[PDB]
């Protein structure tokens, strides 16, 4: 059974940074790519970055150079360090197991 | 045997020929190096503009995880094993021979150990083997030169060898792996010399059948071209030794 | 010709028993590696209906045969792996013949100019390296005569005192130039303890397969020199580490062809 | 200017072989990856088969066995040995340089 328990997120202030994290659970985490997406009210699911097996990461044009993705094999969790946040983030981020189909629940990230 | 002083003027030739080569390296490839990262960006637009469902993060992703899967040892393409018998020998082979293509390499835990100690008494025992190639070799090439009748007989010596183990086999190469004459006579040399890039590697490409005959006569080939090419190092080595020698009077 | 076809059934024994292992060790992580991938690429087809699996698999070809024909598929770079740096390391791996493959050369020319820079360059590199093996052979020779002096007034026999030395030899440069390294490059590229002693041999035997590179991941401006003066020394002591095992095996088959 | 000469099209029997031919110029056609696709008349865009650089082939699992994609980067020319066809294969075949958005005029195969 794959488990994705996200935690961090919450009401934060506009350039005020912040931290949300994932425990992965029920597969072999240090093989597999890990990913963080957004859903926005008014729009759709957008990919904010990834993780790969190699630690190589790949951003959104929207967050490059902001936010940092960032994961510790050991802990078995994937890390999003969102930095100087603007209101454009406010969207419910979830963890994913990037092309698994394994998702979080959601984390609600408010920024105003 | 040789003092701190040869050694340090050894050393500073070597830096210099190192700098020498990375300047003629980078003036004949930056350009062309320019002109190939402007044409996969623009492949990697146009694939977007086609498929408009798929974002610039998605397909970034995909081909990291494309990239660092092949780079894993698990290859992305198709649903073809390379560490059957058949390619786990010539991959042992790469192993003792020092060539090392990398092409395959070992993923697991167990297999890295193993690939350690592989190498740790594999090599000194190839070098044994490549070492009585080189003497029945030279007994072969002492026959014929002695019909024959000593700077004529080193050159028909490098002569006659680039013809059987350098030539001959790039045509081979041409006719079967659709390489250009240079990319064959590269691989050769690259391969040869155990140097051993990846980039080209005999009886890799999937979709042609390759005859039965055809591996093992490459891996043959492999075993008397390394201990030809070892005995042509050797003469340029001992020429390098007489050059600095009467250098050295003058 | 007698000892040199008994000596090519041995390799061939070695090659055939090796392929084995290899084969048992690699070939059940390989087909459930092989499985996770298609899974992925099939939840890919279904997340993005527009893309068809030809399409898919033609780019994940179309980006593997660019890396591996030098030109990178990762970014925009307006991350040049030709710059004078990288070069001068590129030109380190031709002469040295480990020839990892992470760069390679793309152009006619660079070809035609690596054919010439390895057939001058590799026995170039060799009168280097032969000095560098008898600098670091007379300082173990300064240091073991500090030691030998002591076993000498503890009676132990003449013969063995050359045994002790010899494992000292090698205990000792086993110590400075692959655990000491490998704990270095296990704290700065973050790979583990054995992928570090695995890139340790692997570089310093010239094999170079390339899956493990120093300084290759998108570092400090001293670790590359360092990495690099490292690979000099390194390679000395395991030419004479392997040539003690190569010389250890002939007097082995002697020993053996007596009895 | 790019330029894709298509030939070998034309009217043909189920069961029967036919061949595809593609002149190219105006690129450098070593390196660049080619692709040979098919319209059918009430169908998209199909990508049939596809060449790359490195001679590595990639095909449409409908002519999967059957069809056989080939370069000759001597005479610029990329071929498409179609084997076996069937009434399914009437379409028209363009060649094109694969992600670069050069097409050829498209010759129609006939399979009747
Ligand atoms: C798949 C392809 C690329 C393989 C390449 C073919 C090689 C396996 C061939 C090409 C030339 C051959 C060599 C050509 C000449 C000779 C000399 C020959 O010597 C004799 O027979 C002595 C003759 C005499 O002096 O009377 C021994 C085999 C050898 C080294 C041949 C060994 C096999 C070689 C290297
Ligand atoms: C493929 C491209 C890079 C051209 C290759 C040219 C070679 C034929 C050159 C490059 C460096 C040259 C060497 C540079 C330095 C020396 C030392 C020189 O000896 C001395 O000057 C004595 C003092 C010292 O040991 O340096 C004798 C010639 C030699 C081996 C040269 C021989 C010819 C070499 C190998
Ligand atoms: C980026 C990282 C991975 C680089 C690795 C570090 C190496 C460059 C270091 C590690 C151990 C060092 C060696 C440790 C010990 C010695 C003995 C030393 O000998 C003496 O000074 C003589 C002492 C005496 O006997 O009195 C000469 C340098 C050398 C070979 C060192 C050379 C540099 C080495 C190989
Ligand atoms: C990493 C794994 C594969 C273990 C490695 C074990 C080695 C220590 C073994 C593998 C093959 C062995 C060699 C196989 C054959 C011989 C020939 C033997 O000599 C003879 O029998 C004389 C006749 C002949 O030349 O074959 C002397 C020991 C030796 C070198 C063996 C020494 C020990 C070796 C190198
Ligand atoms: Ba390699
Ligand atoms: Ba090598
Ligand atoms: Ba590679
Ligand atoms: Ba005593």
């Amino acid at each position: 059974q794959v488990q994705l328990v996200e935690s961090g997120g919450g009401l934060v202030q506009p350039g005020r940074s912040l931290r949300l994290s994932c425990a992965a659970s029920g597969y072999i985490f240090s093989s597999a790519t890990m990913a963080w997406y957004r859903q926005a009210p008014g729009k759709q699911r957008e990919l904010v970055a990834s993780i790969t097996r190699a630690s190589n990461t790949v951003y959104a044009d929207s967050v490059k150079g902001r936010f940092t993705i960032s994961r510790d094999n050991g802990k078995n969790t994937v890390y999003l360090q969102m930095n100087s946040l603007k209101p454009e983030d406010t969207a419910v981020y979830y963890c994913n197991v990037w092309s698994r189909g394994y998702w979080g629940q959601g984390t609600q990230v408010t920024v105003s | 045997v040789m003092k701190w002083k040869t050694v340090v003027a050894i050393f500073v030739v070597v830096v210099v020929y190192l700098v020498t080569g990375g300047l003629v390296f980078r003036a004949l490839e930056q350009p062309f190096e320019s002109s190939q990262k402007n044409t996969i960006a623009l492949e990697k637009a146009e694939f977007l503009r086609d498929h408009v469902c798929v974002s610039p993060q998605e397909l970034e992703t995909l081909i990291q995880h494309a990239l660092d899967a092949d780079n894993a040892g698990v290859s992305p393409i198709g649903n073809s094993s390379h560490w059957d018998l058949g390619s786990a020998f010539f991959f042992a082979g790469t192993v003792i021979t020092t060539i090392g293509y990398g092409n395959i390499a070992p993923s697991t835990e167990g297999g890295k150990i193993f690939c350690i100690l592989y190498a740790i008494f594999g090599i000194p025992l190839f070098g044994f083997l490549l070492a009585g190639i080189g003497d029945q070799l030279g007994t072969i090439f002492g026959k014929s030169i002695a019909r024959v009748e000593r700077v004529i007989s080193t050159i028909l010596f490098i002569l006659a060898g680039c013809i059987v183990f350098v030539t001959i086999p790039a045509v081979i190469f041409k006719y079967i792996e659709g390489w250009t004459a240079l990319e064959s006579i590269y691989f050769v040399v690259v391969t040869l010399t155990t140097v051993g890039f990846g980039d080209f590697v005999a009886g890799g490409n999937a979709g042609i059948n390759y005859r039965e005959w055809y591996k093992p006569l490459v891996w043959f080939w492999i075993l008397v071209g390394l201990a030809y090419f070892a005995a042509v190092l050797s003469m340029i080595g001992d020429w390098l030794r007489v050059l600095s020698k009467k250098t050295k009077e003058e």
